RNA sequence: AUCGCUUCUCGGCCUUUUGGCUAAGAUCAAGUGUAGUAUCUGUUCUUAUCAGUUUAAUAUCUGAUGUCCUCUCGAGGAC
């Protein structure tokens, strides 16, 4: 979704959107690993297969 | 009987209705 | 510097009621589009 | 079919539970499932 | 005859609200000449002391002063009591709150989405 | 004009008020037969006698609603 809020101070409005690149960036890249390790075999985690399905 | 009622059953008034069914507030602690 | 507060679409912690109004608020088509129909009624 | 007294339903519950929890606003109602509330929303 | 007028502004910090509240008060105040000649002839030159240069142990209040004090103590404290005047509890406009944490939210709402 | 008290009105605070996270955390919602009573609800009633039917009495039901002139069911009169 598109988020901006109506009057929002501009740093405030910086730093949010630094921040949810960085949790962005860890989130996907979080994928990417466990999506390596559920093609090639190692994990056979219940959870992770779900959340990771999810996550793509 | 069906037919057509008299004036309607609008949100507002449920709205108010539950706000006036204002039970949950309660009565206070008694002083003694 | 005052801070707008937050209404979010999937929180609503303490359930409280906001008007359609305020809950809700917080395209382009090419010109290419046209020649392409076009031609091909054509 | 949808009778007016459940729609003015739907108004208080979207204006209540928020935008995204049809399931809770279908189970205030008696005989819809959420899609038919969200379709009717939108 | 005199005149003066003084508006009010933006709290723009605690500060200038509280300077107010003390010019207020210090015009207020009206001193005796009479018990400062007093404590003058006494102590003279004790009078008129730096930050650092004189020193006497400690000044003893008669308690009738002590009450003047302690009045003017109720009295700020009932005049900052009334800060925040109150809006009638009007029922007359639509009702869309549950409670009244929710219709303070709501008004709050009103005020940030025009 | 000034001081104080009271009444109403308005502005400003009103953060003093939306416990954190994930795979929106996940998911989903399946019954009588007969009549009949009562209660709600909706509704419907000035028209003038009299005859009858009827009924404890009402009611209901049925049946018509003084002649002559005349002017506009209406009116002044010979009656």
């Amino acid at each position: 979704i598109p988020w901006k809020v109506p009057g929002l101070p501009t740093p405030i409005e910086n730093m949010i959107l630094r921040y949810v690149k960085a949790k962005a960036d860890w989130w996907t890249n979080t994928a990417h690993y466990n999506r390596e390790r559920i093609r090639r075999g190692a994990t056979v985690d219940k959870t992770v297969c779900k959340k990771n399905l999810g996550r793509l | 009987n069906k037919a057509p009622a008299e004036v309607q059953i609008t949100a507002e008034q449920l709205l108010r209705e539950a706000k006036e069914r204002e039970l949950e507030l309660l009565p206070p602690p008694p002083q003694q | 510097w005052k801070i707008p507060p937050c209404i979010s679409n999937w929180k609503n912690a303490k359930g409280y009621t906001i008007p359609l109004d305020k809950r809700l608020a917080a395209v382009h088509i090419n010109e290419n589009f046209a020649k392409l129909a076009e031609a091909l009624y054509i | 079919v949808w009778r007016n007294t459940e729609d003015e339903i739907l108004k208080a519950a979207v204006m209540k539970y928020g935008k995204n929890q049809w399931s809770r606003i279908a189970s205030l109602l008696h005989r819809k499932s959420a899609k038919q509330c969200k379709a009717r929303w939108y | 005859k005199k005149k003066r007028k003084n508006p009010d502004l933006g709290f723009s910090d605690y500060a200038a609200a509280q300077l107010r509240q003390y010019h207020r008060l210090t015009k207020q105040i009206k001193p005796d000449m009479e018990t400062y000649e007093r404590l003058r002839e006494k102590h003279g030159e004790e009078f008129f002391p730096t930050s650092n240069s004189l020193l006497h142990g400690t000044h003893v209040p008669s308690t009738e002063e002590i009450d003047r004090m302690v009045i003017d103590l109720e009295k700020q404290i009932e005049k900052r009591d009334k800060y925040s005047r109150r809006r009638p509890y009007n029922d007359d406009a639509d009702i869309d709150y549950i409670n009244e944490r929710n219709a303070k939210f709501n008004k709050k709402a009103e005020r940030f989405y025009g």
